[PDB]
DNA sequence: GGAGGTCGTGAGTGAT
DNA sequence: CCATCACTCACGACCT
């Protein structure tokens, strides 16, 4: 009488196999906007209505450049900057900064890097300020706290020439734990 | 005397519309190849709704592509850790492949146990993972906690400890997101 | 009777 | 080496 036990446990397993599925077909009705409601569709509508739906550019990355930005900022807990290789001066900054660094905007924008950072590090922040889409990346230390909302920020980015309308450094700042 | 003919249809049709999801899904050419129905499934499950998320969502603030999509990958390797980004019911929005490395298994292969963050964690400590993601982001954020993921051998259940690090954030509006925030965090291992 | 969906088995490949 | 699992995929009868 073993083997009706073992068609058993294979009757379990794949009556789960398909209350999964429903489960995902479930989840693909109750999410799209298309099949959000009144009449409930059947399966192979929520499919066909899954299939077309997806279909917005979709052929890689996984992720738009910009939604990969800003889940690169809202989860590594970093900021984007675009500082200056001559003036030092931050020409862009992110919303990120009051999260991370507890300063507002303004009190970055417009002044420089080196403004910002401990300054027995200013000078070999030149040298990777200093150009000479190659790779930068540095530890830097930089003013933590002006009011409510110093530390160690990792700075990782790359050169790039500055066309305003569309050299700098665009760097992403992250806290080290 | 039967009524077989139409259900070995549904069946095809139904099971060849989900080939369409695999061959839409934007992942590489060459990770298309095993892929269970219930994990194309479930792969889709996220793209379609890492998308609703960012498209009923307010417009992403910035400029247009100061990095580039290769710059930005760069950025994610060079990373001490892996992000991951789930709703706050559990249901996953965006597994980084930069996790290949810090965990064995890659990204796709790690989708395949389920698709909520309850289906990729060791499930003695989803209690743990359970009082960290009630709560919503009211103000209380900057949630930190401990769990094990799964690296694992190719089926199923060493467990590598990872540090999740992250705090809620603002969900679109709409019958889905009724209360459901999603939940970045910067997942990081406690054995280099 | 028809459109749709649920339930167990029989058979494959492979991990262990 | 072998059996025994875990998983997958299809295919029918069957409900409601």
């Amino acid at each position: 009488d073993k083997e009706r036990l073992a068609r058993e446990n294979h009757s379990e397993i794949e009556r789960r196999r398909r209350n999964k599925m429903t489960a995902y077909i479930t989840e693909l009705s109750d999410m799209v906007p298309t099949c959000s409601a009144a009449r409930k569709p059947d399966k192979l509508t929520i499919l066909r209505m899954a299939v077309s739906h997806m279909k917005s550019l979709r052929g890689p990355s996984f992720l738009t450049d910009q939604e990969l930005k800003h889940l690169i900022l809202e989860a590594a807990d970093g900021f984007l900057f675009i500082v200056s290789c001559e003036t030092g001066r931050v020409v862009y900054v992110s919303d990120s900064v009051t999260p991370v660094l507890n300063q507002p905007q303004s009190e970055w924008f417009g002044s420089t890097l080196y403004d910002q950072v401990h300054p027995d590090d200013v000078d070999k922040l030149r040298e990777q300020l200093s150009t000479s889409g190659s790779r930068r990346s540095f530890i830097c230390r930089m003013r933590c706290g002006t009011s409510s909302v110093f530390v160690v920020v990792h700075c990782t980015g790359y050169i790039k020439a500055w066309p305003p309308a569309g050299f700098c450094l665009v760097a992403i700042g992250r806290l080290q734990v | 005397r039967s009524t077989k003919g139409a259900s070995k249809a549904r069946r095809d049709q139904i099971n060849a519309e989900i080939r369409n999801l695999k061959e839409l899904l934007p992942l590489a050419e060459a990770d298309k190849v095993r892929l269970s129905y219930l994990h194309i499934m479930s792969l889709a499950c996220i793209y379609t709704r890492k998308g609703v998320f960012f498209a009923g969502g307010t417009p992403l603030a910035g400029p247009t592509g100061l990095l580039s999509a290769q710059e930005l990958e760069d950025i994610v390797a060079a990373l001490p850790g892996f992000l991951l980004v789930f709703t706050a019911e559990g249901k996953l929005l965006y597994l980084s492949e930069s996790v290949s490395e810090h965990l064995g298994h890659s990204m796709v292969d790690l989708v395949a146990q389920g698709d909520s963050i309850y289906d990729i964690i060791d499930p003695a400590d989803h209690l743990t993972v359970r009082q960290q993601l009630t709560m919503p982001s009211a103000l209380d954020a900057d949630r930190l906690f401990r769990c094990r993921f799964n690296t694992s051998k190719s089926l199923r259940r060493g467990n590598k400890l990872v540090l999740i690090r992250g705090r809620f954030h603002a969900h679109p509006p709409g019958a889905y997101w009724a209360g459901n925030p999603v939940f970045t965090a910067f997942c990081a291992p406690l054995e280099p």
